């Protein structure tokens, strides 16, 4: 993370596609470096719903310019989360905010 | 007379603040040979040191480190990256092969590493991955040497005359023990000279040397780099 | 051993006063051309100089 | 070593080398070992160094 | 407040302070700023030019 | 191969351009060790070789650095220089008076200086001063002592007990018998990896020894205050 920063690099962290972000608030039922299973709450679970989301993190993928496209997880097990909150850090992101 | 003979430099006391943290003090000294000696030994000591280090790692489950194992919660990459921090103290021989077996939820480090008689872990709780799954289980051969300097990838690679089977990821070896070193030379008081200096050695290591031990092998390096000067054809 | 520090690029003690009256001039030369005793150009070429 | 547009030298020091030359020939007031009388520059570069 | 900020902690004020030659040993003749930056490694790799 | 054994340099030349001035070249070192062995040597002769050297100045007729002699036409500390500049070698004792005394037309060398016996001139041939007038005589006496480095007047202008009297002018030391000492760090290419260093040594004796003897010395000096860790 830059020691010196503007507080925008967490607005494109966000908003870019590269970061997971949770839709649902909840725990951490099971984490992993591929993939994440996070157990929804009661309230904001759907009716007739299993009530889990699953994450598959992109590992080691090309990009447009012959680069390494990898995300890390950022939560443990067991950590709540809520709505917005980011999961995985994508390239050049460190914890939610932008790392170049 | 007194101007034609030096005073004898000796080393007086070792303090040891932590496992890693060490003080070496060196008296008595002249005006200027302690400003010399002092940095000729940091010097020395920075890129000369022989350690042990990490050098192949075998995983089970792993055929490339750039891939990832089910119950690991970092990548095999970052398992790579933690060991070559790994710290280890080996006596005997340069050449240690170590396994490490675990298995269930919690953080795995080097105490799980199996214990032999030479080869001991100055850090026994450094953490090296961590297995988020229950029915998860995680074995690793860890192939340690002894040397000097940084050994990057591209050149030892270049010894391809036993072709690797593949699942030995080749990391970086730093086998270079101390990592801060700063002299400082004050003022000493012995007998009434008063000119004569001390000077004080902090060393920040690794912990697998003895400052000791550090001391003595640079000053028998120097000693033998400056046999030639001596011998002058 | 040369090195750029921001404390060695000094700012003078007496800009701020210079500042001051250089904007109260402006300032009266403004009121001035709000009295009509001098056009627009004439007050802007002064304020340039 | 000349310019063959003007004539000027083309090989001249242009950043570290100019500001080298500038620090070391520069007098001070006060400096240490002022006012002492030297052999010649091989006995200033022995006190120097 | 970058002064007092530095003041908070076990440094100079004036953020410059006083280094020695690793070579040589002897004493730098001013103090230089020295400090903790970001740096960026651009997209054109040597092995890619030559 | 084994982490014990280290590089060292069998390519050893010495050119001499003079007598006095030398070069010698080193090839291959240890990647930066020449740069520690050429700041030690390079300190050590600065600061470190034991000579002998002249520490004050009695001048006959003369009272204060600041007078000036009729008869000799250079200025009192153009005298200073020259006698400061000569170098002499002196054995079995540490301090020694040389007492002179010239009167006649033409230069002052340093072989007029009165032989005792025991100390050495290097240069005889070096000028001294030079007087114009015919009935003129310069008489002073020399103190030359054995010491180390280089103490400057100013420094020793402490405990000016022992130089009450008029008449004794401090002189620069000079006492280290090493001039224009540096060292250079080159690429050199052996074997496969080249970044090992190529150390050259550029040495000016003022004459009382060789400077592969003074680099030699250096060496045994450094050698018997490291002996205290060995093996």
């Amino acid at each position: 993370k830059p020691l010196v920063g503007t507080g925008m690099e967490r607005a494109v962290a966000v908003d870019s596609g590269v970061t997971a972000v949770a839709k649902r608030g909840g725990v951490v039922q099971y984490v992993d470096a591929s993939r994440i299973v996070i157990k929804v709450n009661e309230d904001e679970m759907y009716p007739g719903e299993a009530g889990i989301d699953i994450y598959n993190l992109t590992k080691y993928t090309r990009s447009n310019q012959n680069t390494c496209i990898n995300q890390m997880p950022c939560v443990s097990l067991g950590e709540p989360v809520e709505r917005g909150d980011v999961l995985a850090d994508g390239p050049s992101t460190d914890l939610g905010e932008l790392a170049l | 007379g007194s101007v034609t003979e030096f005073l004898k430099p000796r080393l007086v006391d070792i303090e040891q603040v932590s496992s890693t943290h060490a003080k070496v003090t060196l008296e008595p000294l002249e005006r200027g040979f302690g400003h010399t000696l002092g940095n000729a030994l940091r010097r020395i000591l920075l890129s000369s040191m022989p350690g042990c280090a990490v050098t192949e790692v075998e995983i089970d489950g792993v055929l490339h480190e750039y891939s990832t194992k089910e119950g690991v919660q970092e990548d095999i990459l970052e398992i790579l990256l933690n060991l070559k921090g790994l710290a280890v103290r080996v006596q005997g021989k340069d050449e240690v092969i170590l396994t490490l077996n675990k298995s269930g939820i919690g953080p795995v480090t080097a105490a799980d590493i199996t214990h032999d008689g030479d080869v001991e872990i100055v850090k026994p709780q450094h953490v090296i991955c961590h297995l988020t799954d229950e029915n998860a289980s995680i074995s690793m051969r860890i192939k340690v040497q002894r040397g000097r300097g940084y050994v990057p990838a591209s050149t030892r690679i270049h010894s391809e005359e036993d072709e690797r089977p593949i699942g030995r990821l080749l990391v970086d070896a730093c086998y270079s023990p101390v990592e801060r070193i700063a002299y400082n030379v004050e003022a000493a008081r012995v007998e009434q000279r008063t000119d004569l200096d001390k000077l004080v050695i902090e060393m920040e290591t690794n912990g697998t040397i003895d400052p000791e031990e550090a001391i003595r092998r640079a000053a028998t390096i120097l000693a033998e780099q400056l046999e030639a000067f001596v011998d002058l054809r | 051993g040369a090195s750029v520090g921001i404390d060695d690029m000094v700012i003078p003690e007496k800009k701020h006063e210079i500042i001051s009256e250089a904007e109260a001039e402006v300032a009266e030369i403004q009121e001035q051309f709000q009295s009509g005793l001098v056009t627009a150009g004439e007050r802007y070429n002064k304020v340039i100089d | 070593i000349l310019s063959p547009a003007n004539g000027e030298p083309i090989i001249v020091p242009s950043q570290d080398v100019v500001l080298g030359l500038y620090y070391m020939t520069r007098d001070c007031v006060n400096a240490k070992g002022e006012g002492m009388v030297l052999t010649g520059p091989k006995e200033a570069e022995r006190l120097y160094r | 407040e970058i002064k007092e900020l530095l003041k908070l902690g076990d440094l100079p004020t004036s953020g410059q302070i006083r280094l020695y030659d690793g070579r040589t040993g002897e004493q730098f003749e001013r103090p230089v700023t020295v400090g903790y930056m970001y740096m960026l490694k651009l997209n054109h790799l040597v092995d890619d030019k030559m």
